[PDB]
């Protein structure tokens, strides 16, 4: 549930959110967070389980 | 995160590598809609 | 300073700077100020094509590093050099694409490590040690001249043994040589006769292609035999270089330890 969340915020981040005579804004690292947040979770349920 | 999936793997000194190419896109209004490109290959 | 292809260019170069003291406050320094280290220590700023070591102020070339075109690294100083990186961890891939097994073989310690500048590798064979030919001390050692510079620079040191010795040296090579009849000279000095002679030596010399051939007008006496490995171009991984520790740690230490976790 967390890495389908965390992917989803990804993808919904690298959108671009600023528009006019300024453009992008988007996150390019986005989806690196998003991996390095599910794998740090991933050491915790291991741990838990 | 390719470009239209743009991946394509190859073994290279008998070790798997990835080519991907991103493609970043800036676009804003100046009425007129202007568009700024960075294609970005990835090793 | 701005980047020039020569040190000639430093020496009227308009050499900003600045200070930093101590306590990490700066002030910059004045043109005159700033010049007075340039004109003491010009000959340490890098050049476009040639990477050079800093060194203490003070008020016979640098130190210098060379990223050579076959991809091995190496650090320079007159007639010496010395490896800095090794290329066996991007040649092993091969030999872990088949396993541990292989990962520990004698082969893989036998990896070739691509030879370092210009030079060319020749052996060296040293003639049995006996007390009329070579005195009652039977220390020996190799001495290079003529590269870089005339006097002449030890490179190697031993014991004259009562079986031969074969040693094999790379030889560097000048850009451009000092002597146009003898491009290296190599002599070997004992206890009997410590003194070198001027062709009592291996003379060696090199036309325009990569081959390499020994003056004849040079005595080998001292050696029992001289030949130049010109189809060599790289020499066995070191396990007495810089990364010695990580080799020594690789292909002994980890299976010991990894054995004697294993025993108990």
């Amino acid at each position: 549930a967390v890495q389908a969340s965390r992917l989803a915020g990804a993808a919904a981040d690298l959108v671009p959110n600023i528009f006019g005579f300024a453009g992008g804004g988007s996150r390019w690292g986005a989806i690196a967070e998003a991996t390095g947040y599910v794998m740090e979770f991933s050491a915790n349920v291991m741990n838990t389980e | 995160n390719p470009y239209k999936s743009t991946i394509r793997p190859v073994i290279y000194k008998s070790r798997l590598y990835l080519l991907w190419l991103e493609q970043k896109e800036i676009t804003w209004q100046t009425y007129q809609t202007e568009t700024d490109y960075r294609y970005e290959l990835k090793l | 300073y701005n980047q020039q292809d020569t040190l000639d260019s430093y020496k009227n170069a308009s050499m900003q700077g600045l200070y930093i003291f101590a306590d990490m406050a700066s002030k910059d320094m004045t043109p005159e100020q700033s010049n007075v280290y340039r004109d003491n220590s010009y000959q340490q700023f890098d050049t476009n094509n040639v990477r050079r070591v800093n060194n203490r102020y003070a008020e016979d070339n640098a130190l210098t590093l060379h990223h050579n075109e076959n991809g091995a690294q190496y650090m320079q100083w007159q007639s010496y050099r010395t490896r800095l990186n090794t290329l066996f961890a991007r040649q092993l891939v091969a030999r872990a694409t088949t396993g541990i097994d292989t990962i520990l073989s004698m082969e893989t310690q036998n990896i070739q490590e691509p030879q370092l500048g210009k030079g060319f590798y020749a052996t060296f064979v040293i003639p049995p040690y006996n007390l009329s030919t070579h005195g009652d001390e039977r220390w020996f050692k190799l001495y290079i001249k003529h590269v870089v510079d005339n006097n002449s620079h030890i490179i190697y040191s031993g014991q004259l043994t009562d079986t031969n010795i074969n040693i094999t040296l790379f030889i560097p090579l000048d850009d451009v040589p000092l002597n146009q009849d003898y491009h290296a000279k190599v002599y070997m000095t004992f206890k009997k006769s410590p003194s070198d002679g001027t062709w009592w030596g291996p003379h060696f010399v090199r036309d325009d292609k990569g081959i390499v051939t020994i003056n004849p007008k040079s005595i080998l006496t001292h050696f029992e035999s001289v030949n130049v490995l010109n189809n060599i171009s790289s020499e066995p991984m070191d396990f007495s270089g810089a990364n010695s520790l990580y080799f020594w740690e690789l292909f002994y230490y980890t299976p010991m330890l990894v054995a004697q976790r294993l025993l108990h």
